[PDB]
């Protein structure tokens, strides 16, 4: 009832867009 | 040999060697480690291409008879050539574009197209990419997706496209791609495709955003996938019923065809696509490392593991479409038995295959007339092991078939596909240092932007591109676009590389410079092959483009739900607009070379 395929995207869209704000951050936090 | 007027004062010169490189300590990046060096060099030359062009090549070339040019052409391209480029980096110092203007300031034109070929063959292999995430997010049920039709409006039969073809064809044609009839007419940008763009594109600017040092540790955890998934998958491939009678097909060779043009071509363009020659990305990678590198052990042992790779996942793939080829002719054949015990009656533990062809002519003996209105399929091997296997036709249609027959089916599809993504994401590595590194020594962006603005914008780019291959018509474009900027753009380049170092640089200097760096000259082998077996060859195979390039004819595949004798294959011809695309494709790249030298040698008059 919902599309097994877009709570699969959701989760790896969402672990891929937190990991880019983690390595802009630290590139920052780094130089 | 050209004297070439200032040779010097414009490379290092050989003493400079000991002392630049104890200076570029915060310039230049590094490597860790060596292994760090040899699991990126041989991820960026494995996967998506030993799954979907070697087995499509392999079939229509004498079945198995692609095996030997293949090979033979490896070994006396392949190695020299791989081996000029590790060492010729090591020693220059310098990336794609840096390396061909030191050898006279005529032959710009080999870095701006190997980074117009890095890419052009990257926006259709990143849509490859995003074609196996969509099947990854498919699976995680255990009535899988392709394993059964849908129904009607009126809920009493199947679907009309999905009776006729295949249910693992009505996943591909209508429920992912939506495919259209023509090239000529495109519908709308089919949105569920977009995502998985967007999702590719990310996750591959997640990994490669500072360049080195963030595409390490993924180049780690990404050339140990693929390769331990591939064992896990052989020893159920070959405990599989119909396996062991495609390995035969593969190792069957039919000797005549050795004796045409193109399947020397097809085997040419292989062995610069599998291995990642007239690239660039090699050449940026190889200089990194130290000077007193041993660039003639990297390059026979990364050679190595990559033909030995190629042959390994051919039996790998072999050995499930032998599967397929029982599966449908033990389905045949039993069509066979049960249309003639209906027909006549009989109990069903006296008809089977030994004697099918006994019993038959009892029939006729006994009614002629009631034997006249029955049919008898025609059916047999070498019938159902020669079929279309075509591009982005294995992975899709035939082993999501065979996954959906094996126990805990939902476990063998989420392995392989995660496999395969990790095949294709680490060849993108490699391919992104190809385009990011010669458009930073061309001056374009203010150098005081960090390195992470500029990737993203390269990638930001690429995707906006990328909409033209989630059209209704997007897989009719990825074939062409494909096959075109796949085949031709390797060989020049490949040519122009081998030709520019040993004629115009000198090998006889740069023997000096291998006898500096590893220890010693290179052997007779190599002094055979660079300067007269391998140029010819190439030579040879260049002209063997034109010769087949005339006397075809363009044809493509279409699907025509409405065509009449529908699960074959129909082919028509491009229309008379395709070949602007084409010659682009395979045009720029090419004149790109003599275009440049014209402007230079123009410049100077
Ligand atoms: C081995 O390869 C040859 C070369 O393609 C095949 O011969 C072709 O057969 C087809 C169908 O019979 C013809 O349309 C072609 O004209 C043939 N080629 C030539 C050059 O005459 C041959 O069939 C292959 N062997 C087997 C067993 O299939
Ligand atoms: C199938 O059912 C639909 C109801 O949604 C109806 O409109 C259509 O006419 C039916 N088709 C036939 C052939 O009865
Ligand atoms: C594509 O799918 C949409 C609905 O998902 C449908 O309206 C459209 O007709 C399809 N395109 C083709 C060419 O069948
Ligand atoms: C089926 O019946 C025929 C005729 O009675 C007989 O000759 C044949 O052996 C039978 N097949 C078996 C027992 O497998
Ligand atoms: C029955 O059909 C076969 C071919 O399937 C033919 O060879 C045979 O002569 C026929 N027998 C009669 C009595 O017509
Ligand atoms: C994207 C390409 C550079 C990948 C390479 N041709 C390979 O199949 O290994």
């Amino acid at each position: 009832p919902v599309s097994i395929w877009l709570i699969v995207f959701g989760v790896v869209m969402g672990v891929i867009v937190v990991g880019i704000v983690i390595l802009i951050f630290t590139g920052i936090r780094d130089r | 040999v050209l004297p070439n007027p200032g040779l010097d004062a414009r490379i290092p010169s050989l003493a400079e060697l000991e002392t630049i490189e104890q200076e570029e300590a915060s310039s230049r990046p590094k490597w860790d480690n060596k292994a760090q060096y040899m699991l990126t060099c041989l991820g960026f030359c494995v996967g998506l291409g030993n799954v979907w062009r070697f087995p499509y090549l392999c079939q229509s070339h004498g079945g198995g008879a692609f095996m030997i040019p293949f090979l033979i052409l490896l070994v006396l391209e392949g190695i020299p050539l791989l081996y000029l480029e590790f060492a010729i980096g090591q020693r220059l110092r310098r990336g794609s574009l840096g390396v061909w203007s030191s050898i006279h300031p005529a032959l710009k034109g080999l870095g701006l197209a190997s980074m117009l070929t890095s890419f052009m063959v990257g926006l259709y292999y990143n849509t490859i990419i995003s074609w196996i995430m969509w099947y990854l997010f498919n699976s995680f049920q255990e009535p899988l997706p392709w394993s059964d039709c849908p129904l009607n409006e009126n809920q009493t039969g199947y679907v009309d496209e999905c009776a006729r073809s295949s249910p693992v064809d009505y996943f591909w044609y209508r429920e992912t791609l939506n495919i259209s009839t023509s090239i000529s007419d495109s519908g709308s940008i089919q949105w569920w495709m977009l995502l998985c763009l967007a999702c590719a594109w990310s996750v591959l600017y997640m990994c490669t955003i500072r360049g080195i040092e963030t595409t390490g540790k993924a180049v780690y955890i990404t050339s140990t996938l693929p390769y331990v998934v591939l064992t896990i998958f052989l020893i159920r491939g070959l405990t599989l019923k119909g396996a062991t009678n495609g390995i035969v097909f593969l190792f069957t060779p039919n000797v005549t065809e050795l004796a045409q043009p193109d399947t020397w071509l097809d085997a040419g363009a292989q062995v610069f696509f599998s291995f990642s020659l007239a690239f660039g990305g090699l050449i940026s990678f190889s200089s990194y490392n130290s000077v007193h590198n041993n660039c003639e052990k990297d390059s026979v042992i990364v050679s190595i593991i990559n033909g030995f790779t190629s042959v390994y996942v051919a039996i790998v793939v072999y050995s499930v479409i032998g599967f397929r080829a029982t599966q449908r002719y033990d389905d045949c054949f039993s069509t066979n038995i049960l249309t003639l015990i209906n027909g006549f009656d009989l109990p069903e533990g006296n008809v089977t295959q030994e004697n099918f062809v006994d019993m038959q002519q009892r029939c006729n003996a006994s009614d002629p007339a009631a034997y006249a209105q029955l049919v008898f399929q025609t059916c047999d091997i070498n019938a159902f092991l020669s079929e279309a296997v075509e591009g982005t036709g294995l992975a899709f249609i035939v082993f999501t078939e065979a996954i959906t027959k094996m126990p805990l089916s939902p476990l063998w599809s989420v392995l392989f596909f995660i496999m395969l993504f990790c095949l294709g994401l680490s060849s993108m590595f490699g391919n992104m240092e190809g385009v990011v590194v010669p458009l930073q020594d061309l001056r374009v962006i203010p150098p005081k932007w960090p390195k992470e603005v500029l990737t993203g914008l390269i990638c930001l780019g690429t995707f906006l591109i990328g909409f033209i291959f989630t059209l209704n018509s997007g897989q009719y474009w990825l074939s062409l676009l494909d096959s075109y900027a796949g085949s031709i753009p390797l060989l020049i380049i490949a040519f122009c590389e081998m030709f520019s170092v040993v004629y115009v640089y000198g090998v006889d200097r740069f023997n000096k410079d291998i006898e500096f760096m590893i220890g010693h000259k290179p052997n007779i082998f190599w002094q055979v092959t660079w300067r007269v077996v391998s140029p010819l060859l190439m030579l040879i195979i260049f002209l063997f483009f034109f010769v087949v390039e005339v006397s075809q004819e363009l044809t493509y595949s279409i699907w025509d739900p409405g065509y009449e004798e529908f699960p074959k294959s129909q082919k028509i011809s491009y229309p008379n607009w395709v070949y602007v695309v084409v010659v682009i494709v395979a045009g720029v790249p090419s004149l790109t070379i003599p275009g440049y030298a014209i402007y230079k040698l123009i410049r100077n008059h």
